[PDB]
């Protein structure tokens, strides 16, 4: 189960 | 007592790697371990002390819109590449980076972090 935070963001 | 960070100067942006989340007692904390060609290895040793730059904190946003803290850590790309191969160096990487910017700006970070695995990068460049 994922993160609440662990999205790809391309910077 | 096992090994620690060394901090050398850096100009930045370097290049994102990965991703580290874990917490202070007020709220959340990222550590974004990134690399670059400008910053030296750890030297060859005869018979570790890592070298890596302890950005300053910058506030983000999370995936709520509030707002935490980030520090870009940045090693050798060289070394990093090392790391990416390796669940021991990477990990103890990761600590003795937690423990550099514990030493440097007075912070207490909680030991058990959690990895990113989707975002590389907490902010921009």
């Amino acid at each position: 189960a994922l993160d609440s935070d662990d999205e790809f963001v391309p910077y | 007592a096992h090994s620690a960070a060394l901090e050398v100067l850096f100009q930045g942006p370097g290049q994102p790697g990965f991703c580290i989340k874990t917490n202070s007692s007020e709220g959340k904390v990222f550590i974004n371990i990134c690399h670059s060609p400008s910053i030296p290895p750890p030297a060859d040793v005869t018979e570790f002390r890592i070298p890596m730059s302890l950005g300053e904190p910058h506030a983000e946003l999370d995936a709520k819109g509030q707002g935490c803290t980030a520090y870009d850590v940045a090693v050798n790309s060289d070394f990093y590449r090392r790391m990416q191969n390796s669940d021991f160096l990477r990990e103890l990487v990761i600590t003795i980076a937690r423990e550099g910017l514990e030493d440097k700006y007075n912070l207490q970070l909680n030991p058990e972090w959690r990895m990113m695995k989707n975002r590389p990068f907490m902010g921009s460049i």
